[PDB]
This record gives structure tokens, sequence and C-alpha cells, in this order.
RNA sequence: UUAAUUGCGAUAACGAACGAGACCUUAACCUACUAAAUAGGGUUGCUGGCACUUGCCGGUUGACUCUUCUUAGAGGGACUAU
């Protein structure tokens, strides 16, 4: 019946979010780090805190996880977010500068008074039986 | 050139914790002292007979906590052990009893260094300090200058310095992200080395004593000159390099990455071999990496102490 | 008591043999002794963990109650 | 899911407080430290007996020495560690 209640989980989360570069995979080194970088009153709570910190560190090493965040992970997320493809995914870069439509939006383009090279195709108004 | 292959020849089972450090004496080639997380040292006698490369000789109990760094004496009859109980222990390699109990570090000791001669003991501890002791047990010097933990201190061997100087030069590094040089007789500072993005995990002067190799969390291995006080080269390991070691015969750097053991050929600035033993029943994400590396006196065998409580020896077997 | 003393001598003799072999004889000898011992009645080298439970009020036993009446 | 309104979470709910947990006493483990004629041990004295080989079981508040057990302080240890 070990569930590691609020205090240890929150303290370990803050420990990771403020000290990820210094934390390691090993329990004993992280125990010493918990001793020096944080003032845990007792020592059983210190051991529980270090153990959950090691568990969360192992989970992070396996991959990215919900809830906790740190400088390196958010920087990586931002760098991945800033990805913009050099090649155009619009303006008819594919299908040899031709995009397929039906009659209705073709008349939409016509009534808009714009040239807009198109390609008509009936949509076979019979609907799938699903 | 130098088509040199190294093959695992034996496994030295018997420890019960991660084999944190290894040491070997030049005078005595068949003895190997290894300290582990089981708070004990083990002396191994090497047998060139069949599968097992060595034979444990004596277990050195007397340490309350993790044994981090182990150093044997120059003669090969004494061994100094640094442990996580803030104390150092001097052991007779034959009697098995402890001679001296060095006390005074307020933080658990992470590394210890032997003098080139049998005069001074250099110890690095978590209390951000370095301590210089006599062989009796008292502390002679308390060297400061590091604002954080000092993880590794191993002495630069005097090769041909002028004739003779009677000056003891070594290096120190840790979580201060710096590498410092120290000179002893007196017993004061020397030049600095600042290259590491993350903090330094381990440093090691070359066997001659003119190249210093440092490593850290980011796997950025740096090679510097001490007698010239300049950088020599820089590589990236791209994993967690736990420990590293020069080689006596070849111009090589073994590096204990979190994935395996790389060897870097220094003259060609290119890695040549990778060492990854074959385990069973794992998930490929927690394979036992290396924490201790030690070459033989000649440079023919390599001892690697892993996290699975095992020493594995790779013997150099040049398959043409 | 008697049998507790006997088990104490058992463990003392075994541990003395093992410690002496470690201290002055050899490693393999001590390891072989430990293999012969621990493969048989682990208590031979490891002290027993069980110790008596303190008694509590409301019952004549360490973890027993007295009786109920209900009427 | 937990022994737990213990957590993972989903969410017109957000942040919190008491309880639980944490915390103290006690029981373990400490051939690691400090030590001890108000606790023990070794060597050696001075003796008793049996053996006769230098050894066995004893006695002495005679000396030197040690802390493994007995103590009690600072600490270590387990955090479900791998
Ligand atoms: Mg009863
Ligand atoms: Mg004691």
């Amino acid at each position: 019946g070990r569930v590691r209640t609020k205090t240890v989980k929150r303290a370990s989360k803050a420990l990771i979010e403020k000290y990820y570069p210094k934390l390691t995979m090993d329990f004993q080194t992280n125990k010493r780090l918990c001793d020096e970088i944080a003032t845990i009153q007792s020592k059983r709570l210190r051991n529980k805190i270090a153990g959950y910190t090691t568990h969360l560190m192992k989970r992070i090493q396996k991959g990215p996880v919900r809830g906790i965040s740190f400088k390196l992970q958010e920087e990586e997320r931002e760098r991945k977010d800033q990805y913009v493809p050099d090649v155009s995914a619009l303006d008819l870069s594919h299908s040899n500068d031709v995009l397929n439509v039906d009659t209705q939006t073709a008349e939409l383009v016509n009534s808009l008074g714009l040239k807009l090279p198109l390609s008509v195709s009936s949509v076979s108004a019979v609907r799938d039986r699903r | 050139s130098s088509n040199i292959m190294l093959v695992l020849r034996g496994t030295l089972e018997g420890h019960n914790g991660w084999v944190t450090s290894l040491s070997t004496s030049a005078a005595q080639p068949n003895l190997l002292v290894s300290g582990s997380r089981d708070k004990t040292l083990i002396s191994w006698r090497l047998t060139e007979n069949e599968q097992q490369f060595g034979v444990p000789v004596r277990s050195y109990k007397g340490h309350s906590h993790i044994v981090q760094d182990v150093v044997v004496s120059a003669d090969g009859n004494y061994a100094v052990s640094a442990s996580w109980d803030k104390t150092l222990r001097l052991w007779n390699l034959a009697t098995g009893n402890s001679e001296a109990r060095f006390v005074g570090h307020t933080g658990d000791v992470l590394s210890v260094a032997i003098d080139a001669n049998s005069s001074k003991i250099i110890s690095a501890s978590r209390d951000k300090t370095i301590r210089v002791w006599n062989t009796v047990g008292d502390c002679a010097y308390v060297l400061l200058g590091h604002t954080d933990w000092v993880t590794k201190v191993r002495v630069a061997p005097k090769n041909l310095e002028d004739v003779d100087d009677g000056r003891i030069t070594f290096v120190s590094a840790g979580m201060d992200k710096i590498v410092r040089s120290w000179s002893l007789n007196s017993y004061r500072i020397e030049a600095d080395f600042i290259g590491h993005n993350n903090y330094i995990n381990v440093v090691q002067p070359s066997p001659d004593g003119s190249l210093a190799a440092s490593a850290g969390k980011d796997g950025q291995i740096y090679v510097w000159n001490l007698k010239h006080k300049s950088a020599f080269m820089n590589f990236d390991a791209k994993d967690e390099v736990f420990a590293l070691a020069f080689s006596p015969s070849r111009f090589w750097l073994t590096a204990a990455t979190a994935s395996g053991i790389k060897i870097y050929d220094l003259e060609n600035e290119v890695l040549i071999d990778e060492l990854k033993p074959e385990f069973a029943g794992y998930t490929k994400a927690q394979d036992p990496h290396a924490v201790s590396l030690a070459w033989s006196a000649d440079g023919q065998t390599l001892f690697a102490g892993y996290t699975d409580n095992v020493i594995r020896v790779w013997q150099v077997m040049t398959a043409n | 008591g008697h049998v507790s003393q006997v088990y104490a001598i058992r463990q003392a003799i075994a541990k003395g043999l093992v410690a002496y072999h470690q201290k002055f004889v050899d490693e393999q000898s001590k390891n072989e002794l430990k293999k012969a011992f621990t493969s048989y009645d682990r208590t031979l080298l490891i002290a027993d963990s069980r110790r008596p439970e303190p008694k509590k009020f409301g019952g004549r036993g360490a973890r027993s109650r007295f009786q109920k009446s209900y009427r």
C-alpha cells in the first residue's frame, strides 16, 4: 500500500523541473542531491522523495511524460514547433499546378470574378451506403 | 593501420555492487584491486589458464558505505580506498587489515590519489575541498578553490621534468564545470581549464603525464596539455561517459559511454572499436553500462567494471 | 531459553568459521563455505528477524483480546 | 489504484485548511566512529586440579591491552533498490 502522497510527488516534480541537468539515474547520487539542494526535515521523507525523483527521471529517460516540464524539454518542443517546411504544401505545388473541383465551386470562382485555374469533376451525387 | 581487435576473454564475478573503480600497479602485473557498491574491496589474482581471467584473493571489509574510488600503491603492496562514509582506508594487500583511517572530510569522499612516490595521499570529497594526507593518517593540507563537489583527482606522472623537481602536479574536477591543476611540495594552485558545457564526471592524465583527458555529462571529451596549458583536441561521445582511461602502450582513450565502451585512437582522431557485451532478458533501455575502466600495465588487457556487479576483461587479440 | 541458545551457538560457530576463512585463509574457501551454508537453513549465517510483539491493554496476549459478553 | 477524499486523471471548477500520510517512541542491522574497574574479552602474572609436551577446566579487584558481543551518543541503512 505504497502510494507516495502529495508532498513527495510535488517535491520531486519541482526538483526535476528546477534541477534536471544535475539529477542522475542513480538513487544514491540523487539522495545526496536531495540532501544538499533541498531542506527535507526528516530522512525517511528524504529517501521517499529521492526514490520518486529517480522513478520520474527513469520515466523521462524512457520518453516524454505528462505534467512535468523543464528547460531542455520545452526548448526541444519549441524547436520542433518552429519547423516550417521549405517546400510549399499549397498553391498547387502538386498535381502539375492543377487542383480538382466540382461545378459548384467553379461557379463560385466565376461569380467571384477571378481566374483561378481549376479542373471540373462531378461528385457522383449517389452517396455511399456506409 | 594497426588492425587491432580486442575480445572479451574472462569475467571476474564475485562483487555484489557496481564496480565503481579499478587500479593496477606497474610492478605487480597479476594483481587487480576493485571496489564496488558492496562497501568492500576485492583483490584479484589473474590466471592465464581458462575462461575466468582472475581469482579473488582478499575482501576488504571495514567501509560502512559505498566505495567510490580505489588506488593501489606504486610498490603494489598497499591500497587506498575512498568510500561514501567520509573516510579513507589504507589496506595492506597481503595482511588484509587496515593500517590507517583518514578522517576529516565533512562530505563523502568521491576520489583519492596516490603520490608518485610513497609520501602524500590526495583525496577529493563532496565537501567542495581536497585533502592532502601523510601515509600515517593525519591531514596535512586542506586545498580549497572549488565551489562545488570534486568528483575526480588523479595525479599527472612526472616523466622527464627537469632531471627532478620534487614538485607534485595533479588535476582536479567535479560539478564546478572546471578543471584545475595543482602543484605540491608550496602545495598551491596552478593553471585552469574551462571547456565543459555540463559538469565534469571524470578526468585522467596521460601515462606520460603531458595530456589530460576530461569528460562530463554531455559526452564532450576534452584533451588538454598540462605542461603547455592549452587544449589538445575535443570529441563528442553523445552518451553519458561515466569513466575514461588512457592506455600505456597504444595512444588510446577508452570511454565508458552509457550505451557501451568506445575507444578513441588519438593520433588519427577517430574512434576504432566499440564494446557492447551480450546480456539476456533485458529491454535494451537499461543495459548495464560501464563505470570503471583500467588498462593493464603493458597495455594488453582491459578491465571494465559494470553496473551488473561484474568485471569483464577484454584481452587484445590482434586477428591480423 | 535452551533451544534459542542452541540456535545461537549454531549461528555463532558458522559465522566464526566464515569470518576466520575470510580474514586469514582465502576468498574461495569462504565462498564455498557460504555456498554450503546458505543452501541450507539460511539462518546459519543470517540472524533471525523475528522478535516478540509488545503486549497491549484489553487482552492477555500480545495481539489477543479478552472476551465479550453482550448480555 | 490505494489501508486511506491514497494517487493517476477527467473535469465549473481554481486554489487551499483539518484528518490520513508525514511525524516521535520502540524492535531489529551496524566487526564503520567515540568511549567504558557500575560491561565484557585477550595476553601475561600469582595460584588450584587433571594430564604429563608445550595442553585443558578453573581462581585473583595483581599488570598491559582491546571494544566483537553489553551499553548509549552523533550518524549510516530502505527509498519497493535491481
Ligand atoms: Mg500469550
Ligand atoms: Mg560494537
